[PDB]
């Protein structure tokens, strides 16, 4: 009875959102061919598919997404892929035209002759759930369809519902290593859409994740499908506790009112452990003790951003395989004994704890084996400032002067509309600035 | 029974359910093809009765299945009972 | 498990006049089982009546097996059973210590199915009318003429409520217990939806109540079998 | 008594919704030519 | 002894019917065969009330199904308990009445009401002291309403010393199964006050009500709506067919629950009731019954008692117990309730007392009592004529009947003062 | 002891005719040479099949209808078809020459030598019958013949008959897509000929059916076969009523009252739902809430006019399926609250809900898959407007020159018709206005 829509839309969120079905598909058993015949199980078991499935009556699960791009080129893979028979068949919006990396195509004349599938998709959608507890979107920010159509359709939501709760990862550009050369263009204007306008953003940039594969991993050469399976895991690794049995059941619902402290700090940065291979893995002992002491390790962060160059604001952490909830204050005390780490003055109480029994589930053939035990950090803190400051800093030298303007001027959105950008990117700033003094 | 051109019948009522159901600039033997492709799963080449007859109730043509049979066997010479649909979308192209 | 598994021996059928005593089978022919009971599952009611399930093994066991003697002295004590005259399932003797009667009630909002929310059939103790039945021929025109004939062991038989006039069926439901899983039992009439103008037969007598003009489809076939060897 | 009951005088006037089949009431009152309708029992 | 007879019309009083008689075959431990198989030898003392004799020793019931389509009755007999009604006493046509209340009381109904009229005539007479006539019908359909109610109009020019009954299922404004829904009821309603000796009104909405909040059920089917409505019957005659410490034929009912000569509509309510998943946690006995049935939801009335006052209730309490509770509850029930057993008469509850509990329950009651929060139902429902008759129309499908607008603008003038009589007797006082 | 007589007339009525007798003889169990197979004649003395069916008394089924059309072409192909052993060799009347777009010729020229013929045909065929509730007449308004005949066989049937209900299932020509360039003529007169002697007729104009089978079923190459089956849908969603038992039953005069407030111009706007292929089928629930939701929705409406642009009067609800009756009244409660469409003032309650309990049945070769409920939409509103109007101005333009009038004048057509016959066009264009519209 408690379900939650996802949304995809944009390249960079297809294939992350293509990862996190299949290990979602994995941990309930569903088989590629839309069943779950289990231990022949049929009724004698309780209903939790609900969180992510839907029952057609007799058979098959048909999942609650709805997926967006204006390029047919990604659709078509996963159309013909591996998982043709599981997704709805007209579900799958595909589009005709590339968003060509430029926001004003895809935020002013091609992004609006699609949205109106993509509500009544997702109007009829909602209607079959029950229990909505909030919207969970996959996007990226370093392209034209990415942001357009993304912030378009968020705004549209936000009218269409209103207080409903919004969860949104972003993708956004590298520090350095980066492949768009217009791509702080279309960020900058997205913020602006997201910035009011969604609820928890969590920082999923790509280079961090990087360094991750490389040094745990102990794998050079990295591929997309590595990343992806990352991202996957901490994804499924958040919403895991409303759908399993649990000690202290965390609900969606409980971020916003645990983790955001003012309405417009709302960019949070997110982190995992521990992180093993199959290969070095048994010989190694992972007991609680220090495990929560790695999640902290600014090198291990999900984010290219150094914790130490800012004070903690508000922490969540939640546990799962055999922790004993008492491991789980003895960490966190220590963690405040150690001085590196430090929070601001007017946070008193700034851990939130919970425990769901369930071990994570390995997709054979990955790199991650199986353990029995796992945490997931994800914490908002004042460092996060320095990330929307460099993005302003490439702007500024690239706008100085009008750089590519008139490719995004001609489509028709207005030259001063980049003034109400900077406008509100600094005014941001600004404010982070304020709060990180002390009383 | 069903061995007169009762048979040859099924199959112009087919060929009009894929030509409608073709898309503009492709033939009727890409669209039967694309069906096929979609319901099997073992990307060997070969499909079973059961596969064949998920394609035909997905084009909307559902027959008992004493018909479905006999359609089978008249495209199956071999009679191995793995009809390769290779030749059975290019039959249909060429008709 | 064991018990239930006990051996069981379902008694030998002469020239297929199949006679009270000899202890048979219940299958369901369109559903491909047979009816099975439990003992310690509990339905709730205030009295003691348990649920019961159709197994679509068919291997012979105990709790499969029912006996069937003489509800009422009656004017045939010729002993083979004749159509329309009374007769009660009887469960063997190795299930439980007390006699177990099915029987069934009528239907209510408060008392209804579980999951095919018709008439429940209930294994209980009580010892009134509603231990009673009566085959009638499968074949829709011969409904009339079969009174008082003999019936045929391996020929489909469907089954009827006397106080209530409900044929005992079974449909493609799920249920949960501790055998496994299994499909439930309960009475109903599957009537074929077609109406038929019964009125305009009466007042024109072309007819008479008598006869049924509606079809009753299959779900409703079962079959009494007896065992393999004499 | 209160009760309801049924308002049976249809070709009367309006002159226009009159006999429009259409479960459209009774008439159309029309005096100022501006919205409400006739607000069976 | 005392027997009754009924008159079942329309598709929708038809299909009530077709349970009450598979409700009161059971009681009577009958079956579908028409043989007797019961268990207790009272049981059967008291049976000639509802069959007649017949050779071979089986019952019939004394029941006239009337329908003016062909469908209805065809339907009935070829189903479950399909034998227990005799052929002889159907009676149908080759029209149909189509929901038009102007079609079933001049041109089509009419010219029948010489078969239905022949028939009833012959049975009542066959009875040796007719108690009375229970009909039930619908006057949201065509037929029950048009022409069903004109049998009521007319049997009342042959048998003005019996009482008459009404389980007449008014529709509702919430949830309307027909646009004609609200010319065929009232229509039939006025002529209803003035021959109609009691009424009982049982709204939609209030079954659903009752199915989906105490039942807990899931998915109900109209079987689940029909047999509540028919246990609300046995509850009116039950004790006129078992011995009892306390007995109330139909008639003494009748005296205890009209004030006044023309008021007679009432609510009624049905209880206990608990879902198949809450018998076992619930302790029944006498006292937890009165908080259910004293409650204004479980009546079967869209209108709510606490917007009025009552003005004569009873209480037929079924299932065997003392003297001594059955009164007590009675005193705390109207002190404790007083406000509402208005002022000007003291102690307007009835009681009655039975021995006789429902097979398989131990305890359960039957309510009918009067309350002006009925005027809320004639005041609301369908209350846009007062607005929407103003436009006249759609008559031409009435006229065709030769109906005039004077039968109209008179009813109110007959009719304008239920609620202005019921108004009334609320606010006096001494 | 109900029957119904269905008479057809030109093209289009004898396709439909074709379509709507295959759907039912497939319903019923009748085979293609009408005999039934020697296993189900318990109920052979009442069954259903008299409603449309009425026994030879030796075991062959007798259609209660008889096709008439003045071009041999259509009725030859009937012959030679493979239902040719079931209708009677004389109840299929075969004209001589073509009437060729001239309802003026169909009307008192070449019609008048045929007409003898079709009233003594129905008069016989109703003899046998004998409960008749009413007649339904099924033709082209844009054809000649059509037309002609149609209007000629109303006309002479009202005098012969009266009282007697019946109901009329035309084909206005489409909004922009023409098969014939003088469409407007033969549309305008056959209008005031229908209009004071049928009682309810009902649009099935072209373009709304086209669209609605390329929106669901996904057929971007349809012919005129795939528009004909959805129409035997709808008749046998709206008889099924009159030979299924249900908990809620609809007769033909059930309907004259429920949603006919006038006699004079009998008009409705219908729709269907719901149409889903078996590629799209098996993976979506087919809830009651959502179909009846998906009737109201303008883009599958029947025909070319949005229904939003006034106020419905009143609609009537046949379902056919596993639907729950309490599950019927709550679907009502939405589509009363949703405020997008609003009710003419007067409607206070114009909903006639009826339940059936047979499902719809499926045909080979056809579009449809297998489903467990159905929506039958019949409910007029301000809305058939639009139609009246916009094949009036067409008239007004091509007749203020006196084009194509010759074709008429010469054939025994006086000139007055013409002027009168806009006259009730006018009578038409200033009716569905007064309450459109506080007084
Ligand atoms: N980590 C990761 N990033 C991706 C992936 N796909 C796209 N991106 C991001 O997308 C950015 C470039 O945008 P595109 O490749 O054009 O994808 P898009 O955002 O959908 O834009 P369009 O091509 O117009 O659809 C890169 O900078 C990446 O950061 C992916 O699979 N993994
Ligand atoms: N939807 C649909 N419309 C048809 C069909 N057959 C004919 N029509 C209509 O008929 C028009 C063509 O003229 P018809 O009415 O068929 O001509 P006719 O009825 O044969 O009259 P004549 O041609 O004079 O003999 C088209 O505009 C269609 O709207 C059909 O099978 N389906
Ligand atoms: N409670 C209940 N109401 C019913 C039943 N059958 C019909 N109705 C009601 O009767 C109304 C329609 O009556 P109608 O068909 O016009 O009566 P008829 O003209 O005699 O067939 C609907 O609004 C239903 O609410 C039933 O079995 N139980
Ligand atoms: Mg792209
Ligand atoms: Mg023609």
């Amino acid at each position: 009875m408690r379900e939650v829509i996802s949304i995809h839309v944009g390249q960079g969120g297809i294939q992350v959102g293509n990862a996190c079905w299949e290990l979602f598909c994995l941990e309930h058993g569903i088989q590629p061919d839309g069943q779950m015949p289990s231990d022949k199980t049929i009724g004698g078991g309780d209903d939790a598919f609900n969180t992510f499935f839907s029952e057609t009556g007799a058979g098959k699960h048909v999942p609650r997404a709805v997926f967006l791009d204006l390029e047919p080129t990604v659709i078509d893979e996963v159309r013909t892929g591996t998982y043709r028979q599981l997704f709805h068949p007209e579900q799958l919006i595909s589009g005709k035209e590339d968003a060509a990396n430029n926001f004003a195509r895809g935020h002013y004349t091609i992004g609006k002759e699609i949205v109106d599938l993509c509500l009544d998709r997702i109007r009829k959608l909602a209607d079959n759930c029950t229990g909505l507890q909030g919207f969970l979107v996959f996007n990226s920010v370093g392209g034209g369809t990415g942001s357009g159509l993304g912030s378009l359709l968020l705004e549209r939501l936000s009218v269409d519902y209103g207080k409903k709760s919004k969860l949104g990862f972003t993708i956004y550009p590298s520090p350095q290593v980066s492949t768009a050369v217009v791509e702080p263009y279309n960020s900058i204007l997205s913020t602006h859409s997201l910035l009011e306008h969604t609820d928890v953003a969590v920082m999923l940039d790509n280079e961090a994740i990087y360094d991750i594969c490389r040094r745990n991993l102990d794998i050079e050469r990295p591929t997309y499908t590595n990343l992806n399976r990352l991202i996957a895991q901490v994804i499924s690794s958040l919403t895991a506790s409303l759908r399993f049995d649990g000690a202290l059941n965390v609900d969606i619902t409980e971020f916003q009112t645990n983790l955001v402290p003012y309405p417009r700090i709302h960019f949070m940065l997110s982190s995992y452990a521990p992180i093993i291979s199959a290969e070095k893995a048994y010989h190694e002992q992972l007991s609680v003790a220090e495990i929560t002491n790695s999640a902290f390790e600014p090198a291990n962060m999900m984010a290219k951003c150094d914790p130490r160059h800012g004070k903690y604001m508000a922490c969540s952490m939640m546990y799962r395989g055999d922790v004993v909830p008492k491991d789980v204050n003895a960490s966190i005390a220590t963690i405040k004994t150690k001085r590196t780490i430090q929070f601001v003055d007017w946070c008193p109480t700034g851990f939130k704890v919970g425990i769901n029994y369930q071990p994570p589930t390995v997709v054979p053939g990955g790199d991650l084996a199986k353990v029995m035990r796992a945490v997931c950090m994800i914490s908002n803190s004042t460092a996060i400032a320095e990330v929307f400051s460099r993005l302003d800093h490439k702007f500024d030298l690239m706008y100085a002067k009008r750089a590519f303007v008139h490719w995004y001027v001609g489509e028709g959105m207005e030259e001063g509309e980049f003034s109400e950008a900077r406008e509100d990117l600094a005014a941001l700033e600004k404010d982070y600035e304020e709060v990180g003094i002390e009383t | 029974y069903v061995s007169p051109e009762r048979l040859n019948d099924l199959e112009l009522i087919l060929y009009e359910k894929i030509r409608q159901k073709t898309l503009p600039g492709e033939d009727e033997g890409r669209t039967v093809y694309r069906a096929f492709k979609y319901f099997d799963i073992a990307e060997k080449g070969v499909i079973d009765i059961s596969q064949f007859k998920a394609a035909l109730e997905k084009f909307g043509c559902v027959f008992d299945d004493k018909e479905i049979h006999a359609l089978f066997s008249k495209f199956d010479v071999n009679r191995s009972g793995k009809i390769c649909y290779d030749e059975f979308c290019g039959n249909f192209a060429r008709l | 498990l064991k018990r239930s598994l006990g051996g069981v021996n379902l008694s030998y059928a002469n020239e297929g006049l199949v006679k009270f005593g000899y202890t048979v089978m219940i299958e369901s022919d369109f559903m491909n089982a047979v009816v099975a009971s439990n003992i310690w599952d509990k339905i709730t009611g205030t009295e003691e009546a348990y649920g019961v399930t159709v197994t679509s093994q068919k291997e012979p066991i105990v709790r499969t097996a029912f006996q069937l003697l003489r509800y009422e002295q009656d004017q045939y004590q010729d002993d083979v059973i004749h159509y329309g005259q009374n007769f009660k399932i009887a469960v063997i003797s190795r299930l439980s210590e007390k006699p177990l009667y099915l029987t069934s009630s009528h239907i209510t909002p408060q008392k209804c199915a579980k999951f095919s929310r018709k008439q429940e059939v209930s294994i209980s103790t009580n010892e009134g009318i509603n231990s009673a039945w009566c085959f009638e021929y499968m074949d829709p025109k011969l409904r009339y003429e079969m009174k008082g004939q003999p019936v045929r062991s391996g020929e489909p038989v469907l089954i009827k409520h006397i106080p209530t006039c409900q044929w005992l069926a079974t449909d493609n439901v799920q249920y949960n217990n501790e055998f496994g899983q299994e499909f439930e039992v309960f009475c109903n009439s599957y009537q074929c939806h077609n109406k038929t103008q019964n009125l305009i037969a009466e007042k024109v007598g072309r007819k008479t109540i008598e006869t049924p003009m509606r079809n009753q489809t299959n779900q409703n076939t079962f079959r009494i079998v007896t065992a393999l060897y004499p | 008594r209160l009760q309801y009951l049924g308002d049976k005088k249809s070709q009367k006037s309006a002159a226009f919704f009159r006999d429009t089949r259409v479960s459209s009431c009774s008439y159309i009152s029309l005096k100022g030519g501006v919205p409400r309708a006739i607000p069976y029992y | 002894m005392r027997e009754i007879v009924h008159i079942q019309g329309g598709q929708c009083g038809n299909q009530i019917g077709a349970k009450f008689w598979e409700v009161i075959s059971d009681e009577h431990g009958i079956d579908p065969t028409g043989t007797y198989h019961g268990d207790s030898d009272l049981q059967l003392e008291r049976i000639n009330v509802y069959y007649n004799e017949a050779t071979g020793g089986r019952y019939v019931p004394r029941a006239i199904l009337m329908d003016l389509e062909p469908g209805t009755m065809d339907s009935v007999r070829a189903g479950p308990f399909g034998q227990l009604f005799r052929p002889d006493n159907f009676v149908f046509g080759q029209t149909g009445a189509g929901n038009n209340w102007a079609k079933g009381h001049y041109t089509e109904g009419a010219e029948l009401i010489d078969s239905v009229l022949d028939v009833v005539r012959k049975e009542a007479e066959g009875c040796d002291c007719l108690q009375g006539f229970q009909i039930t019908h619908s006057l949201g359909g065509g037929t029950g309403s048009g022409m069903g109610t004109l049998l009521i109009s007319k049997v009342r020019e042959e048998y003005p010393d019996r009482i008459m009954e009404t389980f007449s299922v008014v529709p509702s404004p919430k949830v309307s199964d027909t646009v004609v829904e609200p010319y065929n009821a009232t229509l039939s309603v006025h002529q209803l006050v003035e021959n109609a000796d009691e009424c009982m009104v049982i709204d939609n909405e209030a079954l659903y009500d009752i199915c989906f909040r105490t039942l807990k059920l899931t998915t109900p089917t109209y079987g689940d709506l029909n047999h509540l409505v028919s246990a609300a019957m046995s509850g009116v005659t039950c004790c006129l067919r078992f011995p009892g410490q306390l007995n109330s034929d139909l008639r003494k009912l009748a005296v205890n629950l009209i004030p006044f000569p023309r008021l007679h509509f009432f609510m009624i309510g049905f209880a206990p009731l608990t879902s198949r998943g809450s018998q076992q946690y619930r302790a029944l006995t006498v006292p937890e019954l009165t908080q259910q049935m004293f409650d204004a939801k479980n009546m079967m009335c869209a209108a709510d008692p606490r917007h009025g006052r009552y003005l004569t209730a009873s209480a037929l309490f079924r299932g065997r117990m003392s003297t001594k509770e059955v009164d007590e509850q009675m005193l705390n029930v109207q002190n404790k309730n007083s406000s509402y057993f208005v002022e000007w008469i003291p102690n307007n509850i009835k009681s009655s007392i039975c021995d006789i509990p429902p097979k398989g329950l131990k305890m359960a009651v039957t309510f009918v009592g009067n309350s002006t929060a009925i005027q809320e139902m004639f005041k609301r429902v369908a209350e846009q004529f007062t607005a929407m008759f103003r436009r006249k129309a759609f008559l031409h499908w009435y006229t065709g009947e030769g109906m005039d607008e004077m039968e109209f603008t008179e009813a109110e003038s007959n009719m304008n003062d239920l609620v202005s009589e019921y108004q009334q007797y609320q606010d006096a006082t001494a």
